[PDB]
């Protein structure tokens, strides 16, 4: 997926 | 890229960037409005602003390199975008570290409608  | 920003966050905060900072406050992970809820959220807000300065780069997918010199994050030479992106992440990670003490769980999975207000970079 993702972080900020 | 998202793979690196993530690993960077873990080393720094011992927290998995996936739960922890993917749906925190108003700017952690998506998010594009309102007033940051706290420091950590401010961090994300800035990080998101940081990416805003690189219109023609691709943060989420361009990979870069970085080493640690005694824990000091060091962005290595790469493309102009990669270097700049690496710097933006670097900051976020430090920010996160610096505010661990105020990380609040009540800000995980925060509902959209609670993010009201306006804020410019």
């Amino acid at each position: 997926a993702i972080a900020s | 890229s998202l793979l690196e920003f993530g690993k960077m966050i873990l080393e720094e905060t011992g927290k998995l960037a996936i739960p922890s900072y993917s749906s925190y406050g108003c700017y952690c992970g998506w998010g594009g409005k309102g007033t940051p809820k706290d420091a950590t959220d401010r961090c994300c807000f800035v990080h998101d602003c940081c990416y805003g300065n690189l219109p023609d780069c691709n943060p989420k997918s361009d990979r870069y390199k970085y080493k640690r010199v005694n824990g000091a994050i060091v962005c290595e030479k790469g493309t102009s975008c990669e270097n700049r992106i690496c710097e933006c992440d670097k900051a976020a990670a430090i920010c996160f570290r610096q505010n661990l003490n105020t990380y609040s769980k009540k800000y995980m999975l925060y509902p959209d409608f609670l993010c009201k207000g306006e804020l410019k970079c």
